[PDB]
């Protein structure tokens, strides 16, 4: 190709400062969220560990990513950049679960009107390590040697030593898409929609559905460009370079507002819930 | 991330500009 596979100037001038400002929003928000829980019962608990794992997620996403705009070049640690993956993996995972577990608890104080929910967390917080083990192992910087450059790119290396790793990384992106946008996505959906069955009280109904769109829209590009690179970059055509710069362009984006939905679960509980709105308040 | 081959100086560039995910 003619190798205009870049970043473009407005796009990092827009995007530093868009990340800047929703990573602050985030931290103040779950901050805020964790004292005024501190300050009980199973869904505190549950809103509790979301707020955990939304402020480890955003305080293990946003600064690496931001710091990739301007630098580009990852002069970290081996060992830092085999682990960093993981850890997001896991927030994602227990994100995900905790809103799993928050929709079923919701469910359940409508249509059935803490040890059990201890224990269902505890079975959340090993699934989702237990399932991003794999990210673990497969990440490692190899330096490849460009035309111009000595590059530091820390990858999914194609090669490794384990078969299983091999045979996870051919499907990896469908795995993760499956696992971390239908599943939660449909069981959310589906017990929500029972759950306003039940009752039927609207301001709930709309509530509930509102956040779980507001969920999927977040939460979409991510998965949508990491199935976009998986299935539609080719070997054998000049415009797989622009492809790739746009896939760039999409793929943060995504992160962006990724971190959006992390934040829309705190303003969520400020626009609902009186008990909460006066917690903010003042 | 993922790259059929590390020969490809495409992909690893791609990689290499990409966010951690």
């Amino acid at each position: 190709c003619q190798g205009p596979i870049e970043i473009k100037e407005t796009f990092k001038y827009i995007n530093t400062v868009v990340s800047c400002l929703v990573f602050v929003l985030g931290i103040i928000g779950n901050s805020t969220l964790l004292y005024i829980i501190y300050k009980r019962n199973g869904p505190n608990i549950l809103i509790a560990s979301l707020a955990l794992g939304d402020l480890l997620h955003i305080v293990i996403d946003i600064p690496i990513n931001v710091y990739k705009l301007l630098a580009e070049d990852w002069p970290f640690g081996a060992e830092m950049c085999k682990l960093v993956p993981f850890i997001q993996k896991a927030s994602v995972g227990i994100t995900v679960l905790s809103l799993c577990a928050l929709s079923i608890d919701r469910y359940r104080a409508v249509a059935s009107w803490p040890k059990w929910t201890a224990v269902e967390i505890v079975l959340i917080w090993v699934v989702s390590v237990v399932l991003a083990v794999p990210e673990a192992i497969g990440f490692d910087i190899i330096t490849m040697d460009y035309k111009g450059s000595y590059l530091r790119i820390c990858l999914l290396h194609p090669v490794q030593k384990t078969a299983f790793m091999q045979f996870y990384k051919t499907a990896k992106d469908w795995w993760l898409f499956s696992f971390y946008f239908c599943l939660p996505l449909a069981i959310t959906a589906f017990f929500y929609t029972l759950m306003t069955c039940e009752m039927l009280r609207r301001e709930v109904a709309k509530t509930v559905f509102c956040l779980v769109l507001v969920f999927a829209l977040c939460w979409l590009p991510l998965h949508l460009s990491r199935i976009l690179k998986l299935t539609l970059y080719n070997q054998n055509d000049p415009n797989r370079c622009e492809l790739l710069s746009f896939l760039l362009v999409l793929d943060y984006i995504g992160i962006n507002m990724a971190s959006l939905n992390s934040c829309i679960n705190p303003i969520a509980l400020y626009l609902v819930s009186k008990r909460f709105k006066n917690a903010f308040k003042s | 991330c993922s790259c059929s081959s590390l020969m490809d100086k495409e992909c690893v560039y791609f990689c290499h500009l990409d966010i951690i995910w």
